[PDB]
Parts: C-alpha cells; sequence; structure tokens
C-alpha cells in the first residue's frame, strides 16, 4: 500500500536515555486511564470485567447528553431575545 | 646488566562489538 513505519524504540546502551526526567502525557496514556477506569468502576459494580457493555458509561453519557440538551436549548433560547 | 622481561598475556582491550546495526527506512508520503 504505502508502506508506513509502527512506533519503534530499541534499546539504548548509551548514557543519555537514562536522562529524559520529564513526565509529559499522551493520547494513549489518557485512553488507558479512561480504560482502566472504566474497567474498575465496571468491576466493583457490575461484577464482571469482561467489558463487553459498559452500563455506566451508558448513564453517564446519557446524563451529559442531558447537560448538553440544556446548554443547546439556553443558545437556542438566547438567540431568539 | 640487562634485567629479565617475561612475555606476560597482555591486558585485555576494552572490546569492540563488530556488530551491523540496521535502520528501518522511511515512510513513503501517502498522497
Amino acid at each position: 500500500d504505502r508502506r508506513s513505519f509502527s512506533s519503534r524504540t530499541p534499546v539504548n546502551e548509551n548514557p543519555d536515555g537514562v536522562q529524559y526526567r520529564r513526565g509529559f502525557v499522551t493520547r494513549h496514556q489518557v485512553s488507558g486511564w479512561r480504560f482502566v477506569m472504566r474497567r474498575i468502576a465496571s468491576g466493583v459494580a457490575l461484577h464482571d470485567t469482561r467489558m463487553l457493555v459498559d452500563p455506566l458509561r451508558t448513564q453517564s453519557r446519557a446524563v451529559l447528553t442531558g447537560a448538553l440538551i440544556l446548554v443547546t436549548g439556553l443558545v437556542g433560547c438566547f438567540i431568539f431575545s | 646488566s640487562r634485567l629479565i622481561f617475561e612475555h606476560q598475556r597482555r591486558l585485555t582491550p576494552p572490546t569492540t562489538r563488530k556488530g551491523t546495526i540496521t535502520i528501518e527506512p522511511p515512510p513513503q508520503l501517502p498522497r
């Protein structure tokens, strides 16, 4: 196709790679933390951690769409006046 | 006259690992 390049980090064998000292959080780390905290909260409530269907995310996204419908109704009734 | 020297084994040199390091070629600009 186009012969892309996967993410790679070889071993260093050199005294620079031990010197990073920075903590910066990626998109993959925050998505992995979202997945772990949605597997634990579906592991102390649903008591099954297969994560096929997660109902807590369904409820929380339902109340978030409620708040979003509130905000869109506010921006719709503000432009009326 | 002149003192004797004995043919010891030399000290070991710091080794030169003569490996053939390979670099993966870059990607190919899709368009």
